[PDB]
């Protein structure tokens, strides 16, 4: 199974800060990586698919990039509603392995 | 980043890459060092004129997306449009069909003159 | 059923490998920027998303083009300068014994000789100081180059300081740059971009050490065309630079002698004060840390339990045997024996001092029959530089012994250019294309 | 609007069995792959199982292989997960999600977990 | 033998020679010696551009056999099509009518602009 690694494990940021989360795969998965967000007591919500494509309705502040075995999620303007647990998932081959989760909370 | 621009559509599919032909089209034209620069400049004009002549001879002068009359032979390629225009890149298609280039050029050249002759004949009446 | 027909598309994004002639882009010097185009203040680079390219630093034509252009510029710069043809005369030389140390005994010779003047009838007796490496015994000495060829004196106004140069491709072509870190110069690069021109590259000329170069962004990198074969050099790129301070402390004095109508030869009149050897200083702890990183990286390719030895150079010409460079117009050759001297086994403020010898008759490139005379510089000289890479050569390498010894390399200057253009390639576009479509004309 | 509702969770002893149901509406159920995902307390997400549109293709992770069975009813637009020999590690929140086909900016088509359910709690304790 | 190709139709009649204009059309474009080669290439490019401009000004851009609106004056030539298109060669006709070249060019040039103006006026409505 393809193993997914996230970094940083946790982070504290204030409103308006720029947040960067890195995700790594042991094997190439082309660019089939998706970034999801989870709030406490709520199911995951997709933000990014294809490693650079923004889901419809999501604010433009969220962006994704990368290549090879390294992908990056960037939140340019952190807002009160964006705090939570972010996950990176690979959907190139079964099983679709998730990351360990990056928890962004209020400083 | 400047992801979109000039050759930014190289990694995209043929259907998506066909929407931005103009950005590639524009840039095709533009003491010892001066000699080298002049020699380099002399070749670009020749290449551009060769491409323009080749386009014009087939009857697609002044057109970026021009279809023609010659039918497609199944021997050259068997893949259908379903897995070509949205499941393949231009580089892959060119690599696959780089062997069979000249025959279609000759067919287009011989087909254009027949249309010209027919148009003259119809206008004669 | 398919009923497909041929369609012509102009402007298809397809490229193929090709070779062409690049031109200048720059922001009195040997590297003439007068004929070089101005550089754009805001260069444009376009990252190509989801594009993978093939790269091979050992087959780049840009290195050959740069070498040819540099040689041509060097040849052009020396054309309008005085030719020292009359200098081939019988010199009468003696040892200088005025305030010298033990190590600088016999290094300088006080030589007197006759010479022409503005009038072809008269002659004048003059004297000067020469280096032992420049005079060969025929009490009567002669210049080393007299029996090979007569070369020109470098004009004093031009400066040898390197200047950054950007290489730009012509219209209809493109330059692809690999932005993927940890890329070892050969293989598939998945992160690619298109750049109108190459970043600034200083044409620094040196041997056994890369000076004022570019630093790796991740860690120490090792590159080689065929690491198994010993005949191919190894290029090591550092992560952090090492400061090296070189200095000539002698207080030189310059005097002009009129050898003809509008022709002057510059000679070293006399030395003021004490006479001491020029030398360079390198930090010890920083060098030890850099060598630790280098051996750690080398263990990856040459086993985890092998012994890694650094030793002296094998031999050959002075240019290849010693660390040769130029500072402030003076050509230094330093003895890098205290640096590459150690052994490594798998498991404060002192500085290493390298003595150096100055030379005036120079053959910069590997050519015979074209030397160059460097006029003396007035006053003491000092400079500081960054060491950011090495050129290493493996000795032997047979399976009989498990000990690996590496020695300094150099000589060929193409390696200096290859260390900067390893992440660049040139392609030509093929806009025209043919496809199937459902139209009908 | 896509709607997914889970049910059938609760408390079970180790070694027991339990069936989780997921009712789906607002889209073509027969033409969409279905995913069962689990979130253990204090850990990240994990894809328990997947079933295809036709219901003939089913896959599971190694941790649940041979114990968890996923089935679908296209006529009722329903999904079912039968769990047997449940262990303490199986405790958590189980979500049913749809694998929707999306188009990237480059023109390539893949499937992502576009829509999820509210989730259902399953507690495997003595 | 390679009897047919490029100028192979020089000795044939005008009717037969008009079938192979493309072979002539293609070839019109393509240390001390390099200077001469560069000069020749520059002159060839200039000649090709001049020919293309002259064709374009008359409204026959991107066409090998393009008829126009200027009528034929009987004073310039009296022979009929019966003894021209199959009883004469292109070289003979060019030799015969080399005198009366520029007037037809001027007539074509002044005729094209009137058609363009009329088309603009029609599209104005
Ligand atoms: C790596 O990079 C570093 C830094 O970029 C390089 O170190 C620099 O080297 C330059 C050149 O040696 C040096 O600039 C000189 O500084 C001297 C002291 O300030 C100046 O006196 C000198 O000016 C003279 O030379 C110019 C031509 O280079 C002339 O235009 C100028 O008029 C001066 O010449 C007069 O004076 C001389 C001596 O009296 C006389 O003979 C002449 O006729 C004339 O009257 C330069 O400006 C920098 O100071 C160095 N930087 C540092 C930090 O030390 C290093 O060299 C690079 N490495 C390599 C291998 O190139
Ligand atoms: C980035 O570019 C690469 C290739 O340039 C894209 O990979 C391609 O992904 C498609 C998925 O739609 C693959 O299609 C597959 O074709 C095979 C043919 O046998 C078929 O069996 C599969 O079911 C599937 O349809 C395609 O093969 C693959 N390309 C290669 C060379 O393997 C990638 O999708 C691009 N990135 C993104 C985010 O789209
Ligand atoms: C090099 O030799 C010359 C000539 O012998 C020296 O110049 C002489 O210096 C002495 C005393 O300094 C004077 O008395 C002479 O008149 C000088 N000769 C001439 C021709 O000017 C010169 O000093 C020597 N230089 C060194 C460094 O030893
Ligand atoms: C400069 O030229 C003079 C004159 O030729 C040289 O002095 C002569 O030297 C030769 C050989 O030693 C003698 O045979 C002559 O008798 C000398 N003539 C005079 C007038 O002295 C002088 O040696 C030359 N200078 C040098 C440095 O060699
Ligand atoms: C790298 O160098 C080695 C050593 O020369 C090459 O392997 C040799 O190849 C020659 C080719 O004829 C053989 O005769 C030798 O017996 C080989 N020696 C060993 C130790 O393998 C190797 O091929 C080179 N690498 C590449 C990619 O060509
Ligand atoms: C290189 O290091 C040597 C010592 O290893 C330095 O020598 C000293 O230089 C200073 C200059 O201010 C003198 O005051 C000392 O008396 C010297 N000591 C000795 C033992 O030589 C030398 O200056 C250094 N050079 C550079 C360019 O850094
Ligand atoms: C090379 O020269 C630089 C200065 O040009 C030296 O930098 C000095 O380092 C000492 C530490 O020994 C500091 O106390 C000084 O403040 C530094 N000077 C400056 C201007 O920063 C450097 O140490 C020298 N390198 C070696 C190996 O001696
Ligand atoms: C590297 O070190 C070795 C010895 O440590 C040097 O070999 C010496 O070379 C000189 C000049 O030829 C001889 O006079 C000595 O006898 C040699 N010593 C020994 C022990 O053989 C060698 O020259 C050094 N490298 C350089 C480039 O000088
Ligand atoms: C470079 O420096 C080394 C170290 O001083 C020189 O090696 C010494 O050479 C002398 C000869 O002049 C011998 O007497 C010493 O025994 C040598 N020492 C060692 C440790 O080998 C070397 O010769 C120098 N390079 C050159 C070209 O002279
Ligand atoms: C030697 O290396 C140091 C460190 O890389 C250089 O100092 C840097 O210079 C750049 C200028 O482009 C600055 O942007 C960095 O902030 C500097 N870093 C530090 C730590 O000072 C130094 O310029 C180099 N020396 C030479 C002569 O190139
Ligand atoms: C000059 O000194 C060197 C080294 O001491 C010696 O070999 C040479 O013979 C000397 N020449 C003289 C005194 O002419
Ligand atoms: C010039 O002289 C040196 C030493 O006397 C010798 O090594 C060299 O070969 C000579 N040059 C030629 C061209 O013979
Ligand atoms: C390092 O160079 C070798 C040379 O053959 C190549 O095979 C390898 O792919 C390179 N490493 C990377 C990470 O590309
Ligand atoms: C070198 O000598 C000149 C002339 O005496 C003097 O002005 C200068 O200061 C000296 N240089 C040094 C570094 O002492
Ligand atoms: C080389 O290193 C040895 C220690 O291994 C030391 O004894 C010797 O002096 C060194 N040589 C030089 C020239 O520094």
């Amino acid at each position: 199974d393809i193993q997914m690694t996230q970094s940083p494990s946790s982070l504290s940021a204030s409103v308006g800060d720029r947040v960067t989360i890195t995700c790594q795969t042991s094997q190439p998965v082309n660019l089939w990586v998706a970034w999801y967000q989870q709030k406490p007591g709520k199911a995951p919500n997709l933000l990014i698919f294809g490693a650079s494509t923004l889901q419809s309705g999501v604010p433009s502040r969220f962006s994704g990039s990368g290549a090879g075995t390294e992908f990056i999620l960037t939140i340019s303007n952190l807002q009160p509603e964006d705090f939570g647990t972010y996950f990176c998932q690979q959907h190139h081959n079964f099983p679709w392995t998730f990351g360990q989760g990056t928890k962004v909370d209020v400083k | 980043a400047v992801f979109l621009g000039f050759l930014g559509a190289a990694g995209s599919t043929m259907g998506a890459a066909s929407m931005t032909l103009t950005v590639q089209a524009r840039n095709l034209l533009s003491t010892v060092w001066g000699i080298k620069q002049l020699q380099a400049r002399v070749l670009a004009v020749e290449r551009y004129l060769r491409d323009q002549q080749l386009l014009g001879i087939w009857g697609c002068s002044g057109k970026l997306i021009c279809c023609t009359n010659v039918p497609w032979n199944s021997s050259w390629s068997n893949r259908n449009l379903s897995e070509i225009w949205d499941n393949m890149t231009w580089l892959q298609w060119d690599k696959e069909i780089s062997n069979y280039t000249q025959i279609i050029y000759g067919l287009l050249e011989e087909s254009q003159n027949q249309q010209e002759k027919n148009e003259q004949d119809l206008l004669a009446l | 059923a398919e009923n497909l027909w041929v369609t012509v598309y102009y402007g298809v994004p397809v490229w193929k490998d090709a070779e062409t002639t690049l031109f200048c882009a720059s922001d009195h010097n040997v590297w003439a920027t007068h004929a070089c185009v101005p550089t754009d203040p805001n260069p444009q680079e376009i990252h190509l998303e989801n594009v993978t390219e093939e790269f091979n630093m050992w087959k780049n034509n840009m290195v050959e083009q740069m070498h040819t252009d540099i040689i041509s510029l060097w040849d052009q710069s020396l054309k309008p300068c005085v030719k020292l043809t009359p200098l081939c005369v019988t010199l009468q030389c003696t040892n200088v014994t005025n305030n010298i140390t033990d190590d600088m005994r016999g290094e300088l010779k006080n030589c007197s000789f006759n010479m022409t003047t503005e009038l072809r009838d008269k002659k004048q007796k003059v004297y000067s100081l020469f280096y032992r490496l420049d005079v060969v015994q025929i009490k009567e000495y002669r210049l080393i180059n007299c029996n090979t060829s007569a070369c020109t004196q470098a004009c004093p106004k031009v400066s040898f300081e390197p200047i950054p140069i950007h290489y730009c491709a012509p219209a209809g072509f493109a330059i692809l740059k690999c932005k993927d870190k940890k890329f070892n110069g050969t293989g598939p690069c998945p992160s690619v971009s298109t750049v109108q021109c190459t970043h600034g590259i200083k044409p620094v000329v040196s041997t056994q050490l890369l000076l004022n170069g570019s630093l790796a962004e991740e860690e120490v990198m090792i590159r080689s065309e065929n690491i198994t074969n010993n005949a191919k050099n190894i290029l090591v790129q550092f992560n952090t630079p090492v400061q090296i301070n070189c200095t000539r402390p002698n207080n030189n004095t310059r005097k002009s002698i009129r050898i003809g109508p509008g022709q002057a030869f510059y000679a070293t009149g006399d030395i003021i004060g004490d006479i001491r050897q020029a030398h360079c200083n390198v930090s010890k702890a920083t060098w030890n840390e850099t060598l630790g990183k280098v051996v750690k990286q080398l263990r990856k390719h040459f086993g985890n339990n092998t012994i890694i030895r650094f030793a002296n150079s094998s031999g050959g010409d002075l240019e290849v045997t010693t660390h040769s460079f130029n500072c402030g117009g003076e050509f230094f050759y330093c003895n890098t024996s205290g640096l590459f001297n150690s052994t490594w086994i798998s498991n404060s403020n002192d500085s290493i001092t390298l003595p150096c010898r100055i030379k005036q008759i120079i053959n910069m490139w590997q050519r015979i029959g074209q030397c160059m005379y460097a006029p003396p510089i007035q006053g003491v000289i000092r400079c500081v530089s960054n060491i950011t890479g090495l050129i290493l050569t493996r000795d032997g390498g047979s399976t009989n012994s498990t000990t690996e010894t590496f020695r300094p390399g150099g000589g060929d200057m193409r390696d200096n250019w290859r260390s900067e253009l390893y992440k660049y390639k040139v392609v030509k576009i093929e806009p025209l294309g043919v496809a199937p479509t459902r139209c009908k004309r | 609007e896509v709607h997914l509702a889970e049910s059938g969770g609760g408390l079970v002893q180790p070694g027991g069995s339990l069936r989780l149901s997921c009712a789906a509406s607002g889209f073509m159920f027969s033409a969409s792959e279905m995913h069962w995902v689990r979130q253990t307390p204090g850990k990240g997400l994990e894809s328990v199982s997947v079933i295809g549109g036709s219901g003939t293709s089913t896959q599971y992770v190694d941790s649940v292989k041979g114990r968890f069975t996923v089935s679908r009813d296209n006529a009722k637009n329903a999904l079912s997960l039968q769990m047997d020999s449940l262990r303490a590690e199986d405790t958590g929140v189980y979500y049913c999600a749809r694998g929707g086909e999306v188009r990237s900016r480059g023109g390539w088509k893949n499937r992502v977990l576009d829509s999820w359910g509210q989730g259902v709690q399953v507690i495997v304790s003595p």
